[PDB]
């Protein structure tokens, strides 16, 4: 009586009477997505229902630490939940998950080749720092951060999407199985900042292997000095590999493509940085002059079995 | 200062 059904594709939704008008906006492996009029909030909402959260250990173990983890964040810049339920009656038929989200109107991905003035590319920049920054806070670390999961309003606001990694814009330290920090997310920044202004994925490695050899042709080969950090299977490859010089920034990103200007070029010759020991932090980066004309206070400060997750998840559910 | 209202999607 509370719920009712509507097909999606071959899909069937079975969502509260408040959530009208199902349309759909994409879909992930994590499951599919509409845009609803949510009748009782007066506003549009985002509905995700879960992909066979309990068909395997894996899917269990994700579906939990998304619910756990969008309970616990909570901010401006960062998708929010705004409920979950099943409509399932007991953890006996317990099947279905829907996760109501927060919606905006579009990725990054069809706002990022056009033509960005400074104020707009920095403050968007600036909103996705301040994301990034609280979701270090809760010791949360993305590192698959890229144009498709950033979403943006009309009004010019934006929201992380999800909570990434547990390759184009993919850390070094992520694609040579080193460790990583904080600041491998600053990486993908530049990565995204730099796709901003020339137009186009810096680094569009057809491959985990050429997208290495991008890098470092377009970058330079890393000193001694992170060779020395790599494992000794993986340092022999990257040591093998032909010594590439690198270009200057200006080069990369010459004053033909700015609309500041040689100020996006040192933010981004701080955040492209193949050795994470030298480059920027998040702090840095938001204190930086490209960045800090927006600054606000506010703003910018183990094992189960199936039947366990099951009973674990529907703990969040209720 | 003012922080950008509209972007054109
Ligand atoms: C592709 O989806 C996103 O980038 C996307 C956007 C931006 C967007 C939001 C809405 C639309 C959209 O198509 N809006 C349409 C307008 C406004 C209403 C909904 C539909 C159809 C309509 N007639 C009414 C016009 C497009 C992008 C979110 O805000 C979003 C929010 C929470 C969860 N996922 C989201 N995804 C997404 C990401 C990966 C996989 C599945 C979903």
């Amino acid at each position: 009586n509370n719920f009712y059904s509507v097909e999606i594709g071959d899909s069937t939704f079975t969502v509260l009477k408040r959530y009208q008008n199902l349309k759909p906006i994409g879909s992930g492996a994590q499951g599919i997505v509409c845009a609803a009029y949510d009748a009782i909030l007066e506003r549009n909402v985002a509905i995700k229902k879960l992909s066979r959260p309990f068909q395997n250990q894996t899917h269990a173990k994700r579906a939990y630490r998304e619910l756990v983890l969008m309970k616990c964040v909570n901010h401006k810049n960062i998708i929010g939940l705004l409920n979950v339920f099943t409509p399932q009656k007991s953890l006996e038929e317990f099947q279905d998950v829907y996760i109501v989200m927060e919606l905006m109107d579009a990725n990054l991905c069809q706002v990022i080749q056009m033509e960005l003035d400074h104020e707009r590319m920095s403050y968007l920049l600036y909103q996705m720092l301040c994301g990034i920054k609280h979701l270090h806070s809760a010791g949360i670390i993305h590192r698959d951060l890229k144009p498709s999961n950033i979403v943006v309003k009309s009004d010019c606001t934006l929201k992380i999407l999800d909570f990434g990694l547990a390759r184009y814009y993919r850390a070094p330290e992520v694609i040579l199985g080193m460790g990583y920090k904080e600041n491998v997310d600053i990486w993908s920044v530049g990565c995204i900042m730099g796709e901003m202004i020339k137009g186009g994925v810096l680094f569009p490695g057809t491959d985990h292997i050429d997208q290495w050899n991008k890098v470092i042709e377009q970058l330079g080969t890393p000193c001694p000095e992170f060779m020395k950090k790599l494992q000794p299977t993986v340092r022999t490859y990257v040591e093998n590999r032909p010594k590439y010089a690198g270009y200057s920034f200006e080069k990369l990103f010459p004053d033909v493509l700015f609309p500041k200007a040689s100020q996006a070029r040192d933010l981004l010759s701080k955040m492209l940085v193949i050795d994470a020991s030298k480059r920027i932090s998040v702090d840095e980066a938001l204190q930086h002059p490209y960045i800090n004309v927006w600054y606000d206070p506010s703003e910018a400060e183990r094992e189960h079995t199936i039947e366990e997750w099951k009973e674990l998840i529907y703990k969040e559910v209720m | 200062p003012k922080r950008p209202t509209t972007l054109n999607l």
